[PDB]
């Protein structure tokens, strides 16, 4: 389709030469899912403001209130460098020489008697 | 092609399962997009009790899940588990066959037996022999 | 954007998408590029012409952008050529300062070497009698070890994964060629025995309670023969397993995956022991220390953590990269961790203090392979540009560049002697480089004017049948092992 | 305890989904086949979920039988809180 | 994306009268999210070592951006269907959009392929790449033969095994011919050994020598590595000669073992008919020689039977267009042998074999183009050769079709 020939140009502009026939089919399925949840929330915000026409400020509101919840990101550099210097200040602990298999405390490991039901 | 038959042997088994579940007190001759919809919700449902009952047992420091980890997994998906002993004892209950195996012969090769050359001392004996 | 260099083409297409402010407010790589300073190493002979065109008030605003967003690191020497500037640029915050590459690095091996660190610098574990028994049979293999050089080219034994319709994402081989691990896209780790000795689990606790200990053979009486396969499958990752690392005592497989956990699998019980949850993001690599206690894992969250197999929390967080930490490699003395990354930089990190002691820039793509020389003096890095750049560590001048490969170089290893560096890429080739003639020559200027020695340093190319060379391993008798997953 | 007494009767009773297919999608998520009766409960719990939707989409087809459509799945999953999407491509 | 498409989606939802700037606002937002995901799905492709961008890469790229790889359905509840994917929807552009619900049940499920195994081989032996199937590969001076002495010894062992003194030796040597990758550059000496052999092996009609050479030809043909149509011209006479030549030994007994020769020989000729084909050179040349062998007057009953067999496996249309106008001649030949009355000559055996083969071919030639009505005495319009027995053969073919 046309909505599908533009999807092969978004990938080729990102240098994706080799793809699968269904990669296009489900990016269109995501793009349809994303616009029918912006516009669904846009008329909810239009009925809040009591206007019969969903205008551009309703879509400006529904985009930035969906991007505040859906599309997150990794933590920022000023947050990663603060938790690093709070952690990298603590000196390395010494090792007990014959403690055995070096493991965390048993409530942090996956080593339990690990039961199962009796077959009857 | 045996490459896509790794996936299509089990997804087209789930298509026979939905086609056998929509016939039991129900339909004949369903729409095509309605069958690939329902068998996509079936694969996503088995894959969700796979990821969540493994998560509930490993939270309790175990590695394989018991019955008490699935009856809490199905509760967290809203299943009402008590209705399942009545569903299992249907008279309409059917069994869908498992998919066939690609290597039906298993051992059909006479082979080509050729031996020449030994091993230098930097190659141990368990590596393959030098060819002809 | 058209009058840029050809090796910036993947960098500009991320910028063509960025047109709004809120698009850039959640990128976190261009957010760290806007706040950092480009280092821009220039000579004093060319800086005098630049400052005589910027200190005048005719321009007066591009000079304001330069002294706000760009560092300028000046060296007194000859202006570099264009094919020498092309060799050492390509990274955001590129061509780092020489004041970063002047710290004292203990790049020597442990046991005199003045470049060696003391044994009590990093608290390394004890050497047990079973670990001392390993080095006794290791030097029997060293007796049969061949000197490779440019004349006695090694034999390559390719261990191809034939069916592999779940995509193979991680390979590791033990130090003695006895086990081969496979990380796959169907969230499994699969251990294969390659010696004629099946993989056995130890007996259950009821069977061990009836036998006696200190029988001077108890390392055989505990192995269960009821469980004996040539293949053990390990389940428990909820995602494709991207890292795979054996421990040097041949227990303790490590695996990292997309689900954000690093997992420690036993090789005596063949179960999972610990799940190390520090990343919320795909951990792209992990590796045990060559002494086997610490391990480093680098992930999508742009840090590399140092763990110790005893704490649920890490010990060191190496948090200076601006993109994903693709690779994490330990030094042969395990006092230093090299972390290649997707922002085209390689960084050495001291295990004490967590400080970055070296920054190696000059790759044009994300670094997908690192290896150290067995001397500890050199470091080979490979990336998606097909370039293998050989770096010094005491000087870190990257004395060499190997540009034979076409696609992403995904595996490097030096020989056991150090005579040959083996390179494997997505070109389905295993190239062998002369790793003695590459370091034969090895400052006050930060470069050595490296030549085009690539043609001379090639010993062979070895095209593989439709199979990308994921791993490269050197047997202790100097035999190349490679593993590929035939496509 | 009825559900323990129910699962102990599942050495027989092959369900509608095979255990080679239910066990495949369980192995994909880390669930390994320790007990084959455990697989048959998960295969029964996944049947009952699909059967409860096809039995409620039939009530939305009698008011407007003989064909299941997307406009029957749309009000049937709406009480479940699931908004189904028409392909429209 | 085309803005016209977004308008179609909007008015098919209940949102009518949308402006163009409202509609252009939709198609740059969703085209960014497709570009954001396809750039993010290329990370999983490059970490897959697959350079493919499979359908599962977008499932992990969506989950990475905190969007459900839920396709075709969206759960505002989320609890039952979390970030686990359902593998997409197997839908097409050229699909039927309606199927019968028992068509999906009655089709056979595809075969689950083999599990992953670890095989080792040798990329390099001290610098040299071996040619194993796992790998891609004034006095003038005294010259050397272009074969090695290991290769020359291999040729001697394979040829002395292929003359069939022991059957297991033959069978391995035949498999060795069938899959040796380095059997090129030895192929002139094999073709010359075959050709020369049949010609001095029909001087005395030594059937085994010939049956072994025809099996050697068949083992030469199915080898995929070697290039055969440089030796195809030499090969055509040797395979063809065994099938239709006279037999200097005994025609009456080893008749069947000679028809079994004609079978494994029809195999190499059939390969020659199907492969190596260019315009009007090979297939039409052997077809013309077979037809002038047939139209030949007073032909040997051995040459006649062999040529009849040769023209018989020429496929579907060849018997549809050639065997048709000749039934009367076949019947007259059968009647003359029957008159005899001497049965001393191999003529009676040749006649019976020819008639049986012709009748079987005529049976499907009939089963193929016409209904099975009036199978009792309508074949008496075709001289009544096979008649009701031909009808029974057609019925057996119909039963096989029903089983299929």
């Amino acid at each position: 389709p046309k909505d599908a020939q533009m999807m092969a140009q978004i990938l080729k502009d990102m240098g994706i030469t080799e793809y699968e026939p269904r990669v296009i089919n489900q990016m269109l399925e995501f793009a349809f899912r994303y616009v029918t949840t912006i516009l669904d929330d846009a008329k909810i915000y239009s009925s809040h403001a009591k206007k019969a026409t969903v205008d551009a400020d309703d879509v400006r509101l529904a985009i930035q209130c969906r991007a505040d919840q859906s599309f997150t990101s990794p933590p920022p550099r000023d947050f990663l460098l603060d938790i690093a210097r709070q952690r990298n200040q603590t000196p390395l602990p010494l090792i007990k020489p014959y403690s055995g298999p070096r493991l965390p405390p048993d409530r942090y490991c996956l080593t339990a008697p690990n039961y199962r039901l009796k077959s009857l | 092609n045996p490459a896509d038959n790794y996936h299509l042997a089990r997804r087209r088994t789930l298509q026979v399962v939905v086609s056998s579940l929509l016939t039991e007190a129900g339909f004949e001759s369903a729409e095509k997009a309605s069958v690939e919809t329902l068998t996509e919700m079936l694969q996503s449902y088995i894959s969700e009790i796979g990821r969540s009952a493994k998560s509930y047992c490993e939270h309790t420091a175990r590695t394989q899940p018991t019955l008490s980890d699935i009856v809490v997994t199905l509760v967290e998906m809203g299943f009402n588990v008590d209705t399942l002993p009545a569903y299992a004892k249907r008279s309409q209950r059917m069994v869908i066959t498992a998919p066939p195996v690609t290597n039906q012969p298993v051992t059909p090769k006479a082979l080509t037996a050729g031996q020449n050359r030994p091993h230098p001392p930097h190659i141990p004996s368990h590596f393959p022999e030098f060819p002809d | 954007h058209g009058d840029q260099e050809c090796y910036y083409q993947d960098d500009l297409r991320v910028l063509s998408s960025l047109t709004k402010k809120e698009h850039m407010k959640g990128n976190e790589t261009m957010l760290d590029f806007r706040t950092s300073k480009f280092v821009l190493r220039i000579s004093r002979d060319s800086y005098q012409l630049l400052k005589r065109h910027l200190q005048e008030k005719q321009n007066n605003q591009i000079w304001n952008i330069v002294q706000e967003h760009l560092y300028i690191d000046i060296f007194d020497g000859m202006p570099r050529s264009k094919q020498q500037i092309d060799a050492m640029v390509g990274s955001l915050a590129g061509e780092a300062k020489r004041e970063a590459n002047k710290s004292k690095v203990f790049f020597g091996l442990l046991k005199q070497d003045p470049n060696a660190p003391p044994q009590n610098r990093i608290p390394l574990p004890e050497l047990k009698d079973s670990d001392k028994l390993d080095k006794i049979m290791n030097m029997k293999e060293t007796t049969k070890r061949v000197r490779l050089g440019p004349d006695c080219l090694p034999s390559i034994c390719f261990y191809t994964f034939l069916n592999a319709y779940q995509g193979l994402t991680a390979v590791d081989v033990t130090d003695d060629s006895s086990l081969i691990a496979g990380g796959f896209a169907d969230s499994t780790v699969r251990v294969w025995s390659v010696t004629p000795k099946k993989l056995r689990s130890v007996k259950q606790a009821s069977d061990l309670s009836l036998i006696d200990k200190e029988s001077d053979d108890v390392l055989e009486r505990i192995m269960d023969e009821k469980t004996a396969s040539e293949l053990k499958i390990l389940y428990g990752h909820s995602g494709p397993v991207y890292g795979a690392s054996f421990s040097p005592d041949r227990n303790y497989l490590l695996s990292s995956s997309e689900d954000g956990t690093v997992r420690l699998w036993s090789l005596q019980t063949f179960t999972c022991l610990v799940g190390y949850k520090g990343h919320n993001y795909p951990v792209w690599d992990t590796q045990f220390s060559p002494y086997g206690y610490y391990f480093v894992s680098g992930g999508h969250d742009r840090v590399a953590r140092l763990w110790a197999t005893d704490h649920y929390q890490p010990l060191r967080i190496f948090a200076g990269h601006l993109a994903d930490v693709n690779c994490t490699r330990f030094h042969p003395n395990s006092n230093y961790v090299a972390t290649g990354s997707a922002d085209r930089t390689v960084r050495l990190w001291d295990v004490l203090n967590g400080n970055c002691v070296r920054i190696f820039t000059g790759h044009k793509g994300p670094i997908h392979s690192l290896t150290f020389s067995p001397n500890g003096r050199f470091l080979a890095t490979g990336a998606t540009d097909g370039r293998v750049l050989l770096w010094d560590i005491g000087h870190g001048l990257m004395v060499g560049e190997l540009k034979g490969h076409t696609d992403t170089v995904c595996s490097l290893r030096f020989s056991r002697d150090g005579e040959i560096l083996a390179s494997g890429s997505m070109d389905n080739t295993v190239r062998l480089w002369d790793a003695i003639k590459a370091f034969e020559d090895l400052t006050a200027t930060g470069h050595i004017n490296l030549p085009e020695n690539s043609q001379e340093l090639l010993l062979g190319t070895y095209m593989t049948k439709s199979t990308p060379v994921v791993h490269l391993h050197f047997t202790r008798r100097n035999l190349v092992l490679a593993a590929g997953a035939y496509s | 305890t009825p559900l323990v007494d129910f699962l102990m009767q599942l050495e027989d009773y092959t369900p509608t989904i095979p255990d080679a297919v239910t066990g495949y999608y369980l192995n994909r998520a880390g669930f390994e086949a320790s007990d084959p009766r455990i697989i048959r409960l998960i295969s029964l719990a996944a049947q009952k979920f699909i059967s409860d939707i096809a039995n409620d989409a039939l009530q939305h087809c009698k008011m407007k039988k003989y064909t299941l459509t997307m406009e029957d799945l749309t009000p049937a999953l709406s009480e479940y809180g699931i908004n189904v999407k028409k392909p429209h491509y | 994306l085309p803005s016209e498409s977004m308008k179609v989606v909007a008015e098919s939802m209940g949102i009518a009268q949308i402006q163009e700037e409202t509609c252009q606002l939709l198609t740059d937002e969703v085209s960014y999210r497709i570009k954001e995901i396809a750039q993010d799905a290329l990370k999983f492709m490059h970490m897959g070592k697959r350079q493919k961008l499979t359908t599962s890469d977008i499932d992990y790229a969506l989950k990475l951006k905190n969007v459900e790889p839920l396709y075709g359905f969206h759960a505002q509840e989320f609890i039952p269907f979390r970030f686990a994917s359902g593998g997409g929807r197997e839908l097409y552009f050229y699909e039927e959009k309606e199927v019968d619900l028992s068509d999906i049940i009655n089709t056979p499920l595809p075969r689950v392929p083999l599990d992953v195994c670890l095989k080792a081989h040798w990329l390099s032996i001290e610098g040299c790449q071996p040619a194993i199937p796992e790998n891609p590969p004034r006095l003038k001076p005294r010259s050397i033969h272009e074969l090695s002495v290991e290769q020359q010894l291999y040729y001697k062992e394979i040829t002395e095994a292929c003359v069939g003194s022991c059957e297991a030796k033959r069978a391995e040597a035949l498999q060795s011919i069938a899959t040796d990758p380095g059997l090129y550059q030895m192929l002139p000496r094999f073709s010359t050994f075959i050709s020369e052999g049949v010609r001095v092996n029909v001087v005395q009609n030594n059937l085994a020598l010939l049956i072994y050479l025809m099996r050697m030809v068949k083992a030469l043909m199915d080898n995929p590595t070697l290039y055969l149509e440089k030796y195809v011209h030499e090969l055509i006479p040797a395979v063809m000669t065994c099938i239709v030549s006279r037999q200097l030994c005994l025609r009456p007994d080893v008749d069947n073992h000679w028809a079994l020769r004609d079978f494994a020989a029809r195999l190499v000729a059939q390969i020659c008919k199907h492969f190596s084909t260019t315009t009007n050179n090979i297939q039409s040349r052997i077809t013309k020689t077979f037809t002038k062998s047939w139209v030949d007057e007073k032909t040997p009953w051995t040459t006649r039977y062999g040529s009849i067999a040769g023209l018989a496996e020429l496929g579907h249309d060849v018997i549809k267009t050639l065997i048709l106008p000749r039934l009367q001649q076949e019947g007259e030949r059968i009647r003359s042998v029957l008159d005899g009355p001497v049965l001393s000559n191999i003529d009676r055996i040749g006649a019976d074999h020819v008639q049986s083969l012709l009748l079987k071919h005529c049976a499907p030639v009939l089963a193929k183009l016409r209904p099975p009505p009036d199978n009792q005495d309508a074949y008496r319009a075709e001289f009544g050769s096979l008649g009701p027995l031909l009808c029974s053969q057609v019925v057996k073919a119909r039963a096989q079709a029903a089983l299929q």
